[PDB]
């Protein structure tokens, strides 16, 4: 997966 | 498991403080991969690594590809409500 910082 | 609805306040030159992985088209749910020490996610507490991000502010995430839930939960502001479940 993409791991997203927020 | 147990819905959690976790309470978080942040201002709006803060982020969430919460990094996240998963989505539909990697056949997952949003799940919380890291929680930055020091920002609203970590000072607010309720929040856990491994948690699936159900809802934010009412807003259904389970079937949500990654970049909608990142633009969902980026565009959240001031009180916000997650329903999570550790999985
Ligand atoms: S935090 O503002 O909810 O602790």
């Amino acid at each position: 997966v993409q791991d997203t910082r927020l | 498991g147990p819905i959690r609805k976790v309470l978080l306040l942040k201002e709006d030159h803060e982020g969430l403080g919460i990094s996240i992985t998963g989505g539909k088209e990697h056949g997952v749910p949003i799940l919380i991969s890291e929680i930055h020490p020091g920002q609203p996610a970590d000072r607010c507490g309720g929040l856990h690594v491994g948690d699936a991000i159900l809802a934010v502010n009412g807003v259904n995430l389970r079937d949500t590809k990654h970049k909608e839930a990142v633009t969902i939960l980026s565009q959240q502001r001031g009180e916000i409500e997650f329903e999570v479940v550790y999985v």
